[PDB]
RNA sequence: AGGAUAGUGGCCUACCAUGGUUUCAACGGGUAACGGGGAAUAAGGGUUCGAUUCCGGAGAGGGAGCCUGAGAAACGGCUACCACAUCCAAGGAAGGCAGCAGGCGCGCAAAUUACCCAAUCCCGACACGGGGAGGUAGUGACAAUAAAUAACGAUACAGGGUUGUAAUUGGAAUGAGUACAAUGUAAAUACCUUAACGAGGAACAAUUGGAGGGCAAGUCUGGUGCCAGCAGCCGCGGUAAUUCCAGCUCCAAAAGCGUAUAUUAAAGUUGUUGCAGUUAAAAAGCUCGUAGUUGAACCUUGGGCUUGGCUGGCCGGUCCUGGACCCAGCCGAGCCUUUCCUUCUGGCCAGGACUUUUAC
């Protein structure tokens, strides 16, 4: 038959399901950046503990040893792309350091609250999922978007979107026809 | 064991218990909403009673 | 507003078909999208060639409308065309006829009842009729 | 000297050793066994079905006072006989003689829990509905 | 297994051909021909993954048909026909020869040459011996059979067949020094000259080859192919990268100033 | 020695020896056993699984035997028997879904008697035919990805330095759905695009489990009263039950949540890493002893000389970057010390002759 298509989790639960060490600590996290579950925090949650898991394994090797030298900085460069990690902590060391409101920065929801163009940042996932959002020249209705240090000064609204200089909406064009 | 015993009571208390109709309440919000919910209203406006915090107090 | 713009990539020469070969981008802003035949249309337009030498195929709009990506094909001449294109898309340009065929099932139950007769069938029908006197 | 040897060349005999103290776990007697196969009702299935037999109750064990309501059910697959307990207060009035009533386990893994004395199962379905569905008035039951 | 296999699975398929997996359930089997099964390129992957001159099966077989594509010199209508190492292409129709090089990623490159040199190939010899009535003949790696061969050649040399009248035009003896592409295993593709043969009877003998820059590494003598008569003068233009492996750091730093 | 085979061979025959395996586990039995690539869990070491997308193997109800052919002990080929089983005019004839779909049975347990060769490839005398192989759709909460179920303002209060909410008041935004249409496709469906339609209780209404402890969240109200029931474990019910049945409120995860079973970690409760054995389970009553396991020390060390490479610096020679000279440190050589380092021809590479066996 065909060849399978792969797959995989994109996150992992908690060892301990009631613990309020943690409880409040994911509710006021959630909060602070809108999110609508608690599995949003775990999928970030899962990608750094194995990219911890990953700088473990490059630690142990000798410093200049050829899999470090450039999966290390190759891993880095990523990270710095992104815009999680700042240009003068390229280190590895302070890749380790990384904590989840890094990444939770760069999502596009976070960013359109934390540029003018929205009110809140609850305000900001629902302009997402609206279809308002364009990054460059595609419209991205995804609110856990990674933004790009690149595609940080592209954002703005949507060229046919009522806020950024588009055509009227459902319900405006349904009160001034009357 | 010596196991017998008569059936006629299956369902006593829930048989005889007043049936009682739920409110008609207002719905609560799904998905971002609730979390938006509950966060303020565990780190916002706390409500303690000096260090003396319930989730769930009773009208005492 | 309609402004229907073609850009051209990947061009391939391809004399072993007698035709040319490329991938087709196509902006309409403020337009659902630009049908088939509307761009073959302006295909023969901008390249000065036969608009029954041209096929469009595979389009798909990207995520917010307003531009399109597929496929297109430019033969050196119709009969070229004619001669390397599969029957589907002749139809769809109306350069051929749908041929009109009863359905696998018939075909199949067809093949395998032409199967239990051994001869012509004329000498088959004929003969299974002797048998039946009524 | 730790008592277990160490030699460099003595890997036959650690791992005859480990093999044949292996044994001593209950766990692994079972898996090796078979004994869910050979011996367990439902021949190592988590569930079974079966025909209720009897309405019948039992008696709770001490300190507790009350009387656990199960039926008697004959399993399909294979003919044998068990006890199976219908939970919720007044299921028992869902379940009737020969009836067809699907089965799974207490929980415990083989043994009884709480109270209730010889019963490691419990009753889902009745006549091919959820008994939970019946309790709730979700659903009607098929007769 | 009551008879031979003729389907090919898309995951059985050799790695370099480079195709991909939700393309299809299976893949083209190369025909019986010159070439191992392993080691060949049939046409149609040739006409459509890497010209991408066809756009699909039907396409391919409609090219070939019209006899446009010959192989050594003789046009071939089989779309599966096994195309190997030293294999000449030719299509006049677009006017461009190819010969079959492995490049240093270990596939076979896109190499095209000059009429001049598609007039000519190399094959590697296999083994002399003598044919009936006495007549000897080599065997290069494409199973052409050359009778009264030149006294001289013997198994692993190469020799240049004309590949218009199939005779030897000269050849390269096997010694030290000798220019070499691989054939065969993890270093296939990389060019060197030859270091040091290192010989074991009953078992397979090792070649050390050298890499243009001074880079050891070893491979099987059934692995070596001898395409020049010393260092930087080979027999045949070689692909883009000249058969030179770079390490992955090499590689990322050389991308990224070509660019 | 022969015969047979495509061929080696006790493969078989004739004659002849008495050999062959085994406590380093032969042989026999079991396997809820097709092998592997691989899967689950995983600090490490491990434990458990692999019928199943690829490779190899085996079978076509069970056996056995064959024809054709290069290739079959083939089974959508045949012959015979066994078990099932079909038509019959009673003389006879004909069967093989562990192929696709479908039916019965079995069960805890698994979908359409659909479309097509357009893609992927295969077969043929072949550019053309065929292909339930394969592709498309249907059923589909197996699993997996992303991700709605609302957002922002004004009043009115409260409030804290300038704004977070608790109520009744607005206008905006959008896809779920619908649909012209175009795209998609062999033809469709759907997706993606997109006119018009499509949200105030926005009834376009999120559920599943819990609220004594473990374990997050009630000593609220009513009902029952060792009954009914709950309760994985400890425990809860005899009149204000923090545990039942309900209502309210609250907790947890959420398009998911619970239960049963198996399995992995937790388990240093299988322990090589890494358990325990006086009394909690556990040193054979005591010696000898074969196999197994395990076994004291000892044979070229030191010194001297020359050289290759790279780290810190001084030099700095600075466009983070490069030199002899110098210091320490690190890796390799090449000679001499009574000197292992096989031995010869063309003259360190190629052509001859020798070599204690291993483990690592
Ligand atoms: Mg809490
Ligand atoms: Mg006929
Ligand atoms: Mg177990
Ligand atoms: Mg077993
Ligand atoms: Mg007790
Ligand atoms: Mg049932
Ligand atoms: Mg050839
Ligand atoms: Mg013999
Ligand atoms: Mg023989
Ligand atoms: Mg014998
Ligand atoms: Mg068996
Ligand atoms: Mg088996
Ligand atoms: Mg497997
Ligand atoms: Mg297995
Ligand atoms: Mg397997
Ligand atoms: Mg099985
Ligand atoms: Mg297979
Ligand atoms: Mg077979
Ligand atoms: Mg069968
Ligand atoms: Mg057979
Ligand atoms: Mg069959
Ligand atoms: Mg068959
Ligand atoms: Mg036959
Ligand atoms: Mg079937
Ligand atoms: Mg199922
Ligand atoms: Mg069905
Ligand atoms: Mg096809
Ligand atoms: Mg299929
Ligand atoms: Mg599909
Ligand atoms: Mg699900
Ligand atoms: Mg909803
Ligand atoms: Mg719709
Ligand atoms: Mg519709
Ligand atoms: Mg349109
Ligand atoms: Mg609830
Ligand atoms: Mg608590
Ligand atoms: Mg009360
Ligand atoms: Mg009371
Ligand atoms: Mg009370
Ligand atoms: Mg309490
Ligand atoms: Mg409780
Ligand atoms: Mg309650
Ligand atoms: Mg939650
Ligand atoms: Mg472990
Ligand atoms: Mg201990
Ligand atoms: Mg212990
Ligand atoms: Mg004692
Ligand atoms: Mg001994
Ligand atoms: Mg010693």
């Amino acid at each position: 038959p065909r060849a399978p298509r792969t797959y995989s989790k994109t996150y992992s639960v908690p060892k301990r399901p009631y613990e309020s060490a943690r409880l409040d600590a994911e509710l006021k996290l959630a909060g602070e950046y809108g999110l609508k579950n608690k599995r949003e925090i775990y999928r970030i949650g899962f990608q750094l503990s194995k990219i911890r898991r990953a700088a473990r394994d490059l630690l142990t090797r000798d410093e200049k040893d050829p899999k470090r030298l450039f999966e290390g900085n190759a891993l880095i460069r990523r990270l710095v792309r992104i815009g999680v990690l700042s240009e003068d902590k390229m280190k590895l060391d302070y890749v380790l350091a990384l904590k989840p409101e890094d990444f939770l920065e760069r999502r596009l929801q976070t960013q359109v609250f934390k540029l003018g163009l929205a009110r809140s940042i609850h305000h900001a996932r629902v302009l997402i999922t609206q279809r308002h959002i364009a990054v460059g020249k595609q419209i991205v209705n995804i609110p856990s978007f990674t933004v790009r240090l690149d595609s940080q000064k592209h954002i703005d609204f949507a060229h046919n979107s009522p806020y950024g200089g588009g055509r009227a909406g459902r319900v405006k064009r349904k009160n001034q026809g009357k | 064991g010596k196991v017998h015993g008569s059936l006629a009571r299956a369902g006593k208390v829930k048989s005889q218990t007043p049936k009682v109709e739920k409110q008609e309440k207002p719905k609560k919000p799904q998905g971002r909403a609730y979390m938006r919910l509950l966060y303020t209203r565990r780190f916002v406006n706390v409500t303690l009673t000096n260090g003396k915090r319930k989730m769930n107090p009773s009208p005492a | 507003s309609d402004a229907v713009t073609i850009r051209t990539r990947k061009v391939i020469s391809n004399p072993l078909l007698a035709r040319r070969q490329f991938v087709i981008d196509v902006l309409h802003p403020n337009r659902a999208n630009v049908s088939k035949d509307e761009l073959r249309e302006k295909l023969a337009e901008i390249y000065k060639a036969e608009k029954d030498a041209v096929s469009v195929f595979g389009f798909r709009t990207q995520f917010g409308g307003g531009k399109s990506t597929g496929f297109g094909l430019i033969y050196q001449s119709v009969a070229d065309a004619k001669r390397f294109e599969p029957a589907y898309r002749l139809v769809r340009y109306g350069l051929a006829e749908k041929v009109e065929k009863a359905s696998r099932q018939q075909r199949k139950q067809k093949k395998n009842r032409d199967k239990k007769i051994f001869g012509t069938q004329r000498r088959a029908q004929k003969r299974a009729a002797r048998r039946n006197a009524d | 000297g730790k008592g277990k040897p160490r030699g460099l060349n003595s890997a036959r005999k650690l791992r005859v050793h480990r093999r044949n103290n292996r044994w001593a776990d209950q766990a692994y007697k079972a898996r090796l066994l078979g004994t869910a196969f050979k011996s367990s009702p439902f021949g190592g299935s988590s569930h079974a079905k079966g025909i209720v037999l009897e309405k019948i109750g039992i008696e709770s064990k001490q300190p507790n006072s009350a009387i656990r309501k199960c039926v008697r059910v004959q399993l399909i697959k294979n003919g044998k006989k068990v006890t199976a307990f219908v939970p919720n207060d007044g299921c028992l009035n869902f379940v009737d003689e020969n009836d067809e009533v699907l089965l799974a386990g207490f929980g415990r893994r083989g043994k009884a829990k709480g109270d209730i004395p010889g019963v490691r199962f419990k009753v889902v379905k009745v006549s091919g509905v959820s008994l939970l569905a019946l309790w709730k008035e979700k659903k009607e039951k098929p007769r | 297994a009551r008879g031979p296999k003729k389907h090919l699975k898309r995951l059985a398929a050799p790695s370099h051909w480079m195709l991909d997996k939700l393309s299809g359930t299976y893949a083209p089997r190369p025909s019986a021909g010159p070439h191992k099964l392993r080691e060949s390129l049939p046409l149609v992957v040739f006409l459509r993954n890497r010209l991408k001159y066809a756009l699909n099966g039907r396409e391919v077989k409609a090219i070939m048909m019209q006899q446009h594509v010959q192989v050594d010199g003789k046009v071939r209508t089989d779309t599966t026909y096994p195309a190997g190492f030293m294999d000449v292409i030719t299509l006049e129709a677009t006017n461009e020869h190819f010969r079959l090089v492995y490049d240093v990623k270990g596939k076979f490159a896109v190499h095209r040459i000059s009429a001049e040199e598609a007039a000519y190939k190399l094959g590697k010899v296999k083994k002399v011996q003598l044919g009936k009535k006495g007549v000897p003949y080599v065997v290069t790696h494409d199973g052409r059979t050359i009778r009264y061969p030149d006294p001289l050649i013997r198994a692993n040399d190469t020799v240049k067949i004309d590949l218009a009248t199939g005779k030897i035009d000269d050849f390269i003896k096997f010694d030290t020094g000798r220019l070499v592409m691989v054939t065969g295993g993890r270093n296939l593709g990389r060019v060197g000259v030859i270091v040091h043969r290192e010989k074991h009877e009953g078992g397979f003998d090792l070649v050390h080859i050298k890499d243009a820059l001074e880079n050891t590494f070893v491979t099987r003598l059934s692995n070596v192919f001898v395409i020049g008569t010393e260092a930087g003068k080979p027999w045949v233009s070689l692909p883009k990268g000249k058969g030179i492996k770079l390490s992955i750091s090499e590689e990322r730093d050389r991308r990224r100033a070509q660019q």
